[PDB]
């Protein structure tokens, strides 16, 4: 009670606005993530916005209006309470006429979109806490048990259950797999990233990047919990405690590494990569050799979100609801916008020349100049 | 490596 | 009478069937395995082991059963006394 | 005049020890040329190499691992066969070279023990997936590609484990 | 009342311990042996001519 | 608590205060001396007068701990027997520490743990240094500790005798005969054989004890 | 070359010759010029030195050594979760302490240990740093800085993998509190792996006792939020299915006692397999075997299960052993109490086969003496022959003497006070002595009491008491309230069984009283006595000599003798007169305090105190007035006053009674004395019934070290006092107190503390329901 002496600092950066943004609309789906950290993020598909909350309600929305299309709740009527929350946590993913929503209750649902019902419901081995990614008639979900499950896109049919290793202090938010040329690039909670083929479930090659040579190994978590990205034949990886690394996809060979690491989510332009440090420090690196292009260490421990490039500008929010427009070159506070007071922990997404963000309670906030 | 004679 | 008397036990309680197996010549170690260490033995010269089976429940006549083992100065039993006690009073 | 170079947990490295590798190497030891950036600039790397050596010796002592004399005999015979030079004549040569026979025995013993310790504790942290072997064989075979795989994986794992010990060990320079 | 006499170089306790009775062993009986020769608290014999009681001028020398 | 000074004046005033007898303060300055100067030239004398002040000030646990610490540091020294003699004295003073003196109560049947510890210490003394100047007092204190142990054991045996636990009495008094064959308490415990064996009907063993009682009756 | 002598620079720890012990040169051997390194390594390998230096600047070898600096003081700050003591013994665990050396690696080891402990509690973003501050003359000092950021908070617990039990029901069961109710401060949301293990074992038991046998915990994860704030605990469970106990078979080296073993084993077929049931059966078997002399049995229950028909065939493994006998009995800690006063309270007799329940019955019995802080059993065996055991009790002595003192009044009365002492274990001999006396210008009273619990060593007790109360109104013996009385009482008691003991005795007391204030009750008593004194004047003097017989009964089972936590007690006493006595009457007193524990730790206890007292006369001769009951104040209903609850005396119209100086003794004197004058003086009747209830909770601001010395009470108390004798005609103008329907109640808190001067009680009373003449007091102090 009297021990609250949190060693931290979150001073406000200078307010600097060279253009004014606007909120096109908001919907206020209701109490969603709340205090709970998870991987919720609204998804869009061809002028149709899909959003959901922890209460089980999933809502299809249109752009430029915010008008409801159809919204159903995922209350467990078959359950003992017949209305108890499903605690939806998987990332919102769209695939044709199918929308995939994961949950922490070892359940993933195949929403059927226009009709409003669910195509099928399957109980998965362990909780599903990563965004479901479809891959050539199959979807992969990173269960928080060291298990990756291959679910048939048409219906159920968990094909292979690969086994990983979980050190018993793994942090939440396990990395999501990436599909490319039959190769899955997925990281585990043990700081080792491996590839598996999406037709039978064979482990191709395993390589370890996280080097936490600290005093206390238990507090040295050093797990890779970010979505990898691939450009041409080289993939990118990040551990919690450092080890930015670019490495060969065909082999277990690392061209080079940047020990700065300490990033949980990042983006790539194809020529300049961007990332967010554990210390909320933005920095650009050269894809050729990891040379520090530039940095802006103005922010420090403000509980930021994922970096997103939009219209030649970098955008990122904070728990305070502030919105930051950061200059593409050398960084600069182009504009600041207190868009909400509920809180932000989800990843922004920009698609179809638009920009999408969700707050803890205000839910969707359409972003436009 | 500098020295020639080393551990076998 | 009128006062409460707790039960008094002052000696290891013996089972006659175990005593039945006892015979002359049966030596100290096997005695220990069969019955156990005698609580009170004779330390004055001869090494004779005493096993007293005595109970005083209270407000009732004491019950007693005296078992005597006589050993030579080598470790082998010589004689047994299965005296039923209850002498006189 | 022999001071103590530094401290390593429960052991120390002393000045004559680095002497046995500064004036006994780099225009000594073998192939006198080697490398000449500068000896003063090289003082740092020789110290770090020797402190790593001492750390591995302490480790090998902690697992209670020892080497008997017969292994040393085979090792010195192998040194003789690769050097294409007879053992007793090498003893006579090192008599004037500045390398005592007993110091030679000690240094060969510790080199063998450090090599075997690092091998034994690295091949546990090296894994082989029976999938990449086929692809690498198709790149160019029959357990031959596994040799290159082993060499490369050892190449990274050695430095990884060395820095692991270095960060997690008590070290401090004295002179 | 008052503390120990001069409160220097004396035992903190009393002195009446000197009134212990003398020691005389119990002789063996006639034609039979005792097991008493099995103890461990044996007192070595020593001479006198030593400070006793208040004569013990205990000081750190 | 005292100003920092060289060893001379501080040691001199501490020793003078010790001669004064004000132990409660003298120990404070002396402890400051020891703490400031851990292994100075005269460390052993510092430990010695620490023990002196502690014992004179009734500091039994601290004094015992300091004794046990010291007896390792200086295994051979002209005062080791003196040091562990004071240790045994502290043990006995711990044993006989109560208000029985004002009321005159024969402390004979309390916990003999401290009596046993002092007995062991003084036996080690008389075995190690029988030629010292403390041997007579050590022997007298061993006599007293023997008497106290014998009296305690005889008290326990007597209690059990009127309780009625005959065989327990027999085993106990056999133990005292085995270990305390010289004391006078056993001489008063001899009839307990007659009390027990006759009550448990082993007169055949009772005649021998009656004979030995008559022999030593004198 | 050849060295002549060796000199050093280290003299603080190493002896002058101890360093010479490790010299291989022996001061008389030529230097090979390579053995120097070997010698240096040998010297440092001792772990005794830091610096080793050799110099031959002359013709001799000089040794320069830097020994470990001596730690002289430890200082540390930033500590909130860890106080001084546990830190001190944690440092001692490594052997690093003031007065000895300082090795640097142990410091880092300590940092790792404290960091691990912080992670254990939840202090994740917290770091320990040791600041080694140098000191002159080869010394150092240590400073510890704790950057205690914030404890970890738990947000969610998941039990995914279940199909038979609701999440909320389970998450209520774990010791961990995932979510505290908003309008409750009952607990917090801390973390502890010890509590995690406890709750997973509790979950295991909760499935295994519901009938599910094929159950196990698959795995468990502890997610950590990427800010070092939140911990999510998730478990993995294989639900399995229920099962039925088909039958249980006993196996192993069981003795002839197998009949009652099977009787215990008697189980209705088809019962659900329960882990708690199996554990209870094993414990019962173990205690049954210990009851017969086998104190070390070997028990294992095998859940032999068919995985096809919902059946289990439990198998009991028994390896009894031998008959274990007690060799001797030893007690430790009875530094002042006589060894006898502990032996006679044993129940497991020395010199027989061990009693598994006799030993613990004796252990609780010694605790029930009431003058022992903690008593603990300890079973240990001889290192020689197999089947022996030594029983040792480590008791600790607590004060058993209560000191009571008071003063006459604030005005300088002079040499007026009350002094005394009550002792239960006087000199540790076991005799109970109670002496106390008072002197005052209004009163002087002193009494003495002696009690022997074991006059004989069987249970028979003896007790006696004396008193003397001739104060004769020390202010003035003329025309004042005079009372002279004294007597002797001797009693004895013996037990009936383990829990019941009655008492009996005899005695005689006479009372002489003169110049009594005129009031209806005592006049009625005198008229019953056959005497008809006057009314207006107060000068009558009467002497009554009473010979009477006492008796009492007592049942007492109680875990502790000083504010216990479990059990109850009754204290009856019957008082009956005998022929030839001046007064013929009978009096009885019922007292009963009841305890009940609500928690396993037995810290929250509801105390039930009830006391009923009734008395009446025999042959038409009523109770003497001085034997009336009272109430109020301490040991009774608390909050109004002592000896003031009950009927109030009323005087006749009173005037010209002997000597009545003005402004004083104005009970009912007045020129205009019209009729009966109401007064607040309460004497009470002969029928009393008081009930009291209180809650017992530990003090919320005390440490465990003195948590046994302080007691907190939430008391609720009611009191009833009335007279069975009444006359409506005389009591026409006054309320009919003979009806016991008038009850007074008060409530509040009271703080109880044990002190070397005796038991200390302070009360904060708040009366709620009151009557006439209560003069309620919110505060009382007593001993």
């Amino acid at each position: 009670n009297s021990e609250e002496d949190v060693v931290k600092m979150s001073p406000l950066p200078t307010v600097e606005n060279q253009f004014t943004p606007t909120t096109a609309w908001s919907t206020s789906v209701g109490s969603g993530i709340g205090n709970f950290y998870s991987n919720l993020h609204p998804a869009l598909a061809d002028n149709v916005v899909y959003a959901a909350d922890r209460a089980g309600l999933v809502k299809a929305l249109n752009a430029d209006d915010g008008k409801e299309i159809w919204s159903v709740s995922l209350a467990e009527k078959d359950g003992w309470f017949s209305k108890e929350p499903a605690l939806l946590s998987g990332g919102v993913t769209v695939s044709g006429g199918h929308v995939y929503i994961g949950s922490e209750k070892a359940q993933v649902y195949a929403l059927n979109t226009s009709d409003g019902t669910v195509a099928w419901q399957t109980k998965v081995a362990g909780e599903a806490l990563s965004r479901p990614v479809v891959s050539d008639g199959l979807v992969l979900i990173h269960t928080s048990n060291g298990q990756l499950q291959a679910l048939n896109e048409a219906d159920g049919a968990v094909k292979w259950t690969v086994n990983l290793d979980m050190p018993s202090l793994s942090l939440r938010g396990e990395s999501a797999p990436t599909t490319a040329f039959g190769a899955a690039v997925v990281g585990g909670d043990n700081g080792r990233v491996s590839a598996v083929l999406m037709e039978q479930g064979q482990m191709i090659w395993q390589q370890r990047i996280s080097q936490a040579t600290g005093s206390t190994e238990i507090d040295r978590l050093s797990d890779v919990d970010t979505t990898p990205v691939v450009v041409n034949g080289v993939v990118f990886a990040l551990a919690y405690n450092g080890n930015l690394t670019a490495l060969d996809l065909r082999s277990g060979q690392i061209m080079w590494k940047r020990e700065l690491g300490s990033v949980n989510d990042f983006i790539v332009d194809g020529n300049r990569i961007y990332l967010v440090d554990q210390n909320d420090r933005v920095m650009a690196l050269t894809i050729d050799g990891g040379v520090t292009l530039w940095t802006q260490s103005d922010l420090l421990h403000r509980l930021l979100t994922s970096p997103v490039l939009y219209n030649g500008n970098l955008v990122v929010g904070d728990s305070e609801g502030y919105l930051h427009w950061i200059n593409v070159e050398d960084g600069r506070f182009v504009a600041q916008q207190k868009v909400d007071s509920s809180g932000f922990q989800t990843e922004p997404v920009a698609a179809d020349g638009k920009l999408l963000i969700q707050a803890k309670d205000g839910t969707v906030y359409s972003i436009t100049r | 490596d500098a020295a020639q004679k080393d551990r076998a | 009478r009128v006062v409460y008397r707790p039960d008094i036990n002052q000696g290891n309680y013996l089972t006659a069937n175990d005593v039945s197996k006892i015979r002359v010549g049966m030596t100290q170690q096997q005695v220990a395995y069969a019955l156990g260490t005698p609580l009170m033995s004779d330390p004055f010269g001869t090494n004779t082991w005493f096993y007293v089976f005595r109970q005083q429940p209270g407000h009732e006549g004491v019950t007693q059963q005296t078992l005597t083992l006589t050993f030579n100065s080598s470790g082998v039993l010589t004689n047994i006394d299965n005296k039923p006690a209850l002498s006189g009073n | 005049v022999d001071c103590v170079a530094a401290v390593v947990n429960n052991g120390v490295v002393l000045e004559s020890d680095v002497d046995g590798l500064m004036q006994s190497v780099k225009l000594n030891a073998a192939q006198a040329r080697q490398q000449l950036p500068d000896d003063a600039t090289l003082r740092h790397q020789i110290m770090e190499r020797l402190i790593m050596d001492q750390i591995i010796l302490q480790m090998g002592q902690k697992m209670g691992v020892k080497i008997s004399d017969e292994q040393l005999d085979q090792a010195i015979a192998n040194i003789a066969k690769q050097n294409n030079m007879t053992l007793d004549q090498m003893r006579s040569r090192l008599a004037y070279d500045g390398l005592n026979y007993n110091t030679y025995r000690n240094q060969i013993r510790k080199e063998m023990i450090i090599s075997e310790v690092r091998n034994n504790e690295v091949r546990r942290r090296i894994t082989i997936l029976p999938q990449e072997v086929e692809s690498l064989a198709q790149q160019v075979q029959k357990d031959r590609a596994y040799r290159m795989l082993m060499n490369r994986k050892f190449s990274e794992e050695a430095a990884s484990w060395m820095q692991e010990q270095r960060a997690s060990a008590y070290v401090k320079i004295l002179s | 009342c008052s503390s120990d006499s001069r409160y220097k170089r004396q035992v903190s306790g009393d002195e009446a311990y000197l009134e212990a009775a003398p020691l005389a062993e119990l002789h063996a009986p006639a034609g039979m042996i005792l097991p008493v020769t099995s103890g461990d608290y044996a007192i070595p014999v020593t001479n006198g001519s030593g400070a006793v009681g208040k004569a013990l001028d205990i000081r750190p020398p | 608590e005292v100003p920092d000074n060289p060893p001379n004046e501080i040691y001199a005033t501490a020793q003078q205060k010790l001669q004064d007898g004000n132990w409660r303060q003298a120990i404070t300055q002396l402890e400051a001396l020891d703490n400031r100067y851990p292994f100075g030239p005269y460390s052993q004398q510092v430990q010695l007068d620490l023990i002196y002040a502690y014992y004179k000030n009734a500091d039994l646990p601290l004094a015992q701990a300091a004794i046990d610490r010291f007896i390792r540091l200086n295994p051979t020294h002209p005062n080791i027997d003196y040091v562990m003699y004071m240790r045994g004295l502290t043990n006995m003073a711990l044993d006989d520490s109560a208000l029985q003196g004002f009321f005159g109560v024969d402390r004979s049947d309390r916990d003999p743990q401290h009596a046993r510890a002092a007995f062991s210490d003084f036996s080690k003394l008389v075995r190690g240094y029988p030629n010292s100047q403390y041997t007579t007092d050590a022997t007298k204190r061993l006599v007293f500790l023997k008497d106290r142990l014998a009296k305690y054991e005889y008290s326990v045996a007597e209690y059990y005798t009127e309780r009625g636990a005959w065989v327990a009495v027999v085993n106990r008094v056999e133990g005292m005969l085995r270990d305390y064959p010289d004391t006078q308490a056993t001489r008063d415990a001899l009839p307990l054989m007659e009390n027990a064996y006759r009550q448990m009907q082993m007169n055949a063993q009772a005649e021998k004890v009656a004979k030995i009682i008559a022999a030593n009756s004198s | 070359f050849v060295v002549k002598d060796i000199h050093f620079e280290g003299l603080q720890r190493v002896a002058v010759g101890a360093a010479l012990l490790s010299m291989p040169v022996r001061t008389g051997d030529t230097v090979n010029d390579e053995d120097i390194s070997n010698t240096i390594r040998a010297l440092f390998a001792t772990g005794n030195f830091e610096d080793v230096c050799v110099l031959r600047d002359g013709d001799t070898l000089l040794v320069q050594v830097k020994e470990r600096p001596t730690i002289a003081s430890i200082t540390f700050s930033g500590n909130k979760s860890v106080k001084d003591d546990m830190l001190k013994q944690n440092l001692e665990a490594s052997g690093v302490r003031v007065g000895e050396s300082l090795d640097r690696t142990t410091i880092a080891d300590i940092e790792k240990g404290l960091e691990d402990f912080y992670y254990s509690v939840g202090k994740y973003s917290a770091s320990v740093k040791a600041v080694v501050t140098p000191l002159p003359r080869n010394r150092v000092d240590l400073k510890l800085v704790f950057q205690e950021g914030v404890s970890a908070e738990i947000q969610q617990i998941n039990i995914v993998g279940n199909h038979a039990f609701t999440t909320d029901e389970l998450i209520s069961h774990f010791q961990l509190r995932d979510e505290v109710p908003w309008w409750n401060v009952v607990g917090d949301r801390k973390y502890q792996k010890q509590k995690l293990a406890g709750d997973l074992e509790t979950l295991r038991s909760y499935y295994l006792d519901r009938g599910y046998a094929r159950f196990n915990i698959d795995s468990t994860q502890v997610s950590l939020t990427p800010d070092k704030k939140g911990i999510y605990v998730t478990v993995n469970i294989t639900e399995g299915d229920q099962y039925k106990l088909s039958g249980v078979e006993v196996s192993g080296n069981l003795a002839g006692h197998s009949a009652e073993i099977e009787q215990l084993t008697k189980i209705e077929p088809g019962e659900l397999y329960n882990g708690t049931k199996v554990t209870k059966m094993e414990d019962d078997i173990k205690k049954l075997l210990g009851r017969y002399g086998y104190a070390y049995p070997r028990v294992q229950s095998m859940p032999e299960i068919n995985d096809a028909d919902k059946t289990v065939k439990l198998r009991v493994n028994v390896d009894a052993g031998n008959r274990f006998y007690v060799r001797k009995i030893r007690f430790e800690g009875n530094d002042t109490s006589k060894d006898a006063v502990l032996r006679r309270e044993m129940r497991q007799m020395e010199g027989a086969w061990l009693g598994s329940d006799l030993v613990d019955q004796g252990k609780e019995r010694l605790n029930r003496l009431g003058f022992f802080e903690t008593v603990d059993t300890d079973t240990q065996r001889v290192p020689g022959s197999p089947d022996q055991v030594d029983v040792v009790y480590k008791v600790k002595e607590r004060n058993t003497g209560s000191f009571n003192f008071g003063i006459g009044y604030g005005t300088e009365s002079g040499v007026s006070f009350q002094a005394g002492v009550q002792q239960d274990n006087w000199l540790g001999t076991g005799y109970a002595v109670g002496i106390n006396g008072t002197k005052n210008d209004y009163q002087t009273y002193a009494e003495l009491s002696v009690t022997n619990p074991y006059f004989t060593v069987d249970g028979v007790s003896l007790g006696g008491r004396l008193f003397y109360n001739d104060f004769q109104a020390d202010d003035a013996d003329l025309s004042d309230y005079t009372n002279k009385s004294y007597g002797t009482d001797v009693t004895l008691g013996f037990p009936i069984n383990e829990y019941n003991s009655l008492r009996a005795g005899l005695g005689y007391v006479h009372n002489s009283l003169s110049n009594m204030q005129p009031q209806v009750a005592m006049w009625r008593y005198l008229y019953s006595m056959g005497e008809h004194p006057s009314t207006s004047d107060q000068d009558n003097s009467f002497k009554t000599d009473d010979f009477t017989f006492n008796y009492g009964w007592t049942y007492n089972k109680l875990d502790r003798g000083y504010f216990p936590t479990d059990g109850s007690r009754v204290n009856l006493t019957g008082k009956v007169t005998i022929p030839g006595s001046d007064n013929e009457y009978y009096k009885v007193t019922l007292d009963t305090a009841t305890y009940v524990p609500i928690d396993d730790d037995h810290k929250w206890v509801v105390l039930g105190r009830t006391r009923w007292g009734y008395g009446d006369g025999l042959g038409g001769k009523e109770m003497p007035f001085y034997e009336n009951f009272y109430a109020g104040g301490s040991s009774t209903v608390r909050g109004f006053q002592s000896n003031t609850i009950g009927p109030k005396a009323v005087y006749f119209p009173h005037q010209a009674s002997n000597y009545d100086p003005d402004y004083d003794y104005e009970c009912a004197t007045q020129d205009g004395a019209k009729d009966l004058c109401k007064s607040d003086d309460a004497v009470g009747g002969n029928a009393m019934a008081v009930a009291s209830l209180e809650f017992i909770t530990p003090t919320p601001f005390i440490s465990d070290k003195y948590a046994n010395s302080v007691r907190t009470s939430f008391f609720w108390d009611m009191g009833t006092v009335w007279d069975t004798n009444w006359d409506s005609s005389q009591y026409s103008g006054y309320p009919d107190y003979s009806d016991p329907s008038n009850i007074r109640m008060s409530a509040g808190i009271a703080l109880q503390w044990m002190s070397p001067l005796g038991p200390l009680v302070f009360s904060y009373a708040q009366p709620f329901k009151k009557y006439d003449g209560d003069k309620a007091e919110q505060f009382q102090f007593n001993i």
